[PDB]
């Protein structure tokens, strides 16, 4: 999750989801084990 | 109150010598063309005389 | 550590740390760098310190 | 010694300009090429201002 703020490393913000220097806007986000899990192996992401 | 495991690297960036670079390698000097230049980490813009 | 060839991006680049915090570089030049001295220091503590 | 006066403090004016190119200000370096080759402009930028 830390790495959906305006400037990272990591493999997220690298290959799959990178926002610009400049953003205006907000982030929100919270933890859903309840509806994701069962478990669930069709989410996936780039390495 | 789980135990994390921490590590703690140093460096010295007084950009002369030597012995810990990373992963790129020397390509040819131009000779009389404004360039972006990197000689061991020091880097600039210039004219190579 | 001493005369190296260091590739910094398997680090950062892994789900392992929780932390990764550098001070007078960014991780994203530190490809780039000549170091002349590295000293890795390591131990286990909690989670708040 | 009139004339002399008025170059002696013209020579000494320029000399100032120059020295004060190697004041930092607060900042890491007063390189300017040291700073781009060490951080990303999001804290590059508050160094160079």
């Amino acid at each position: 999750v830390r790495q959906i703020a305006p400037g990272q490393t990591g493999k997220i913000a690298d290959y799959n989801y990178k926002l610009p220097d400049d953003f205006t806007g907000c982030v929100i986000a919270w933890n859903s084990n309840n509806l994701d899990s069962k478990g669930n192996y069709n989410y996936l992401y780039r390495l | 109150y789980q135990p994390y495991r921490v590590v703690v690297l140093s460096f010295e960036l007084l950009h002369a010598p030597a012995t810990v670079c990373g992963p790129k390698k020397s390509t040819n000097l131009v000779k009389n063309k404004c360039v972006n230049f990197n000689f061991n980490g020091l880097t600039g813009t210039g004219v190579l005389t | 550590i001493s005369n190296c060839v260091a590739d910094y991006s398997v680090l950062y680049n892994s789900a392992s740390f929780s932390t990764f915090k550098c001070y007078g570089v960014s991780p994203t030049k530190l490809n780039d760098l000549c170091f002349t001295n590295v000293y890795a220091d390591s131990f286990v503590i909690r989670g708040d310190e | 010694g009139k004339l002399q006066d008025v170059v002696n403090q013209n020579a000494q004016a320029l000399n100032t300009l120059v020295k004060q190119l190697s004041s930092n200000f607060g900042a890491i370096s007063s390189v300017l090429n040291d700073i781009l080759s060490r951080l990303d402009p999001p804290e590059a930028e508050v160094q160079i201002d």
